């Protein structure tokens, strides 16, 4: 199974969800996805092998 | 010797194939900053004053008196014994269900154990921690952030700082000599003969 | 025969603080309560 | 005037026991009995110097004072 | 940050060498936050004429 | 790839993708901690972005174990259940000819 | 002319524009301090220019 | 570092803090009384600084 | 495409030449999709100083 909550708890300790929001939030804007996407592009990438 | 990073890890880089690589990667960094105004300090460092008849030996003896009559100076000292003995007995709980983990004696090794995964040890060490906080009646954050990476199987607390000229200290902390862990080792030894 | 158990060794106290630094967040918003916990006691008992 | 603020020393000011303060104000109220001075002592941890009030360093404008 | 604050505001009268190519004399002193971008005249004041 | 072991301590970090992650991140830490980055990045944010990567490097993930030990013995079975059998060409690790 | 830099840029004084500016100011700091200006203009407002 | 003083305390200039203060004032007076600032700033308001 | 993606980002701070004719270090990773276009410094890292 694929659960991003482990790395979310690891990135929360250095999250700083307030201002100077240039670098670290732009990571998790394309890294969190609770309802953002399914993990299809990973399994699609295995199936192409 | 500019202290670029101050480095603390949960997992030691030994059982993980991680010893030769750089210490910025083998630990986690304390990133904090306090932007204090120099304009506030100049009209503080050049500006403060005390009274004329003040003597700091009498001042401090009156000043620190209501904060040493309390028992809080001894509280963190008797939590360090509890934190250590929670840490050894949860290191030993994981490393005995694992096959040849840390250098711990394994008296229950005749018993069957199959699922030795990371979530397996996570459901052991949290089950140790929940059965340790309840037993010694404390509600603090004992052993909770140690499972942050998701791997209690390899968990040795270490600390370091990387100076700019490549220097490092790597003064890692081992656990101290335990007493309740050696009781559990004796309970497990008499278990196998009297199951 | 009193028994008032309080003291840990220095090896036990340094083991607790690393796990206290493990349990804490590594950002500036989690070490800010520590620097002001002492700053309150610095303002509290001071000659200056 | 008749009223005034008593201040406690900065070392043991806020860390004083309330049981010690109740024994102080009992002696202060009995101190004015030597003069007939009925002290109107208040121990509410607020300021009142000349009919003006405070709460944690915030001035409290008595709206009932000026109708 | 102290040394490149005065060295910031005097650039026409007093130039000194900055070793890294990204930074110059008029670079703001908030950016001088790496040990390798210390000016060589600040390590050795004999280098400055 | 290798056959599937009992999931003990050393067969979860011995994977080639664990070799790939734990050395790319170890390389990309000294990229942001280099000398040329500080025209835009601050010392706090150099100390912060390093902390993001060294957390990403040390999150326990089992997808290196899957891709090393479990995924071939699934692709070998799922090849024989598809109607269209797998068309496949060989791979090349940087040989160019 | 010099080729385009791809690094972080800062205002420098090595250009021929800055060579033109900082040497015609250096000439009119001489005209203001010249003998023809000395007898006419008051000294404290001669330093002001 | 110094040990805690046993006598009545007075403001004094021996301290290394005061050595930091009384020498960084001594430099910035030479900044004000420099050739790079004499010709620009009026003599009536240099000694005010 | 992985090697050139980093090599795009440090064109001036790491000024290295690429032995493919007519093409430069400001050429993206999307272009490198043919084996005759792989850089010889990528083929032999001893060419990279």
């Amino acid at each position: 199974v694929l659960d991003p909550t482990v790395l979310t708890n690891a990135i929360t300790t250095i999250s700083e969800s307030t201002t100077q929001t240039i670098s670290p939030i732009s990571e998790i804007l394309r890294l969190l996805q609770p309802m953002g996407n399914d993990y299809a592009a990973f399994w699609k990438c295995i199936a192409s092998w | 010797d500019v202290i670029t990073n101050v480095l603390v890890a949960r997992v030691d880089p030994a059982q993980r194939g991680d010893a030769a690589v750089d210490i910025r990667a083998t630990h986690a960094t304390f990133a904090a900053a306090l932007p204090v105004d120099p304009a506030a300090i100049v009209v503080a460092m050049l500006c403060g004053q005390t009274e004329t008849n003040l003597i700091p030996s009498h001042h401090y003896g009156k000043a620190f008196a209501p904060l040493f009559a309390s028992n809080a100076m001894f509280t963190r000292n008797q939590r360090a014994v509890i934190t250590r003995e929670a840490f050894v007995c949860a290191r030993s709980a994981v490393a005995q269900c694992q096959d040849a983990g840390f250098l711990v004696p394994r008296p229950l090794d005749a018993l069957r154990q199959f699922d030795v995964t990371s979530a397996a040890a996570a459901e052991i060490m949290h089950a140790v921690n929940d059965a340790f906080k309840t037993a010694f009646d404390l509600d603090g954050a004992l052993l909770d952030g140690l499972a942050l990476y998701g791997d209690p199987r390899i968990a040795d607390l270490s600390a370091a700082y990387l100076q700019y000229g490549g220097n490092v200290v790597r003064e890692h902390v081992p656990p101290g000599p335990s007493h309740i862990h050696r009781a559990l080792q004796q309970v497990e030894s008499t278990f196998m003969a009297e199951m | 025969t009193i028994l008032c158990p309080w003291f840990a060794s220095s090896e036990d106290l340094r083991l607790q603080q690393v796990m206290h630094l493990v349990n804490i967040s590594s950002n500036t918003a989690a070490a800010l309560p520590l620097v002001e916990a002492l700053s309150t006691l610095l303002r509290s008992v001071t000659p200056l | 005037g008749d009223d005034g603020i008593l201040l406690l020393p900065h070392e043991a000011a806020s860390k004083i026991s309330a049981d010690d303060m109740n024994e102080l104000l009992t002696c202060l109220r009995d101190y004015g009995q030597l003069f007939g001075w009925n002290y109107d002592i208040d121990w509410s941890d607020t300021a009142e110097y000349l009919k003006l009030y405070a709460l944690m360093g915030c001035r409290i404008p008595n709206t009932s004072r000026h109708p | 940050k102290v040394f490149m604050a005065l060295a910031n505001l005097l650039a026409q009268p007093e130039p000194i060498a900055i070793g890294v190519p990204g930074m110059h004399q008029t670079t703001p002193a908030s950016q001088f936050s790496h040990p390798g971008v210390w000016p060589p005249g600040f390590l050795n004041p004999q280098l400055i004429n | 790839n290798q056959p599937l072991p009992r999931l003990t301590v050393a067969p979860t970090y011995d994977s080639a993708m664990s070799n790939w992650i734990s050395t790319t991140i170890a390389f990309f830490i000294r990229v942001v901690n280099s000398v040329n980055m500080t025209a835009t990045v601050n010392d706090l944010t150099r100390r912060t972005m390093t902390g993001v990567m060294t957390a990403m490097r040390q999150v326990k993930t089992m997808t290196p174990f899957y891709i090393q030990h479990m995924c071939p013995t699934e692709l070998s079975v799922l090849a024989s259940v598809t109607v269209t059998p797998p068309f496949q060409v060989p791979f090349t690790r940087l040989v160019q000819n």
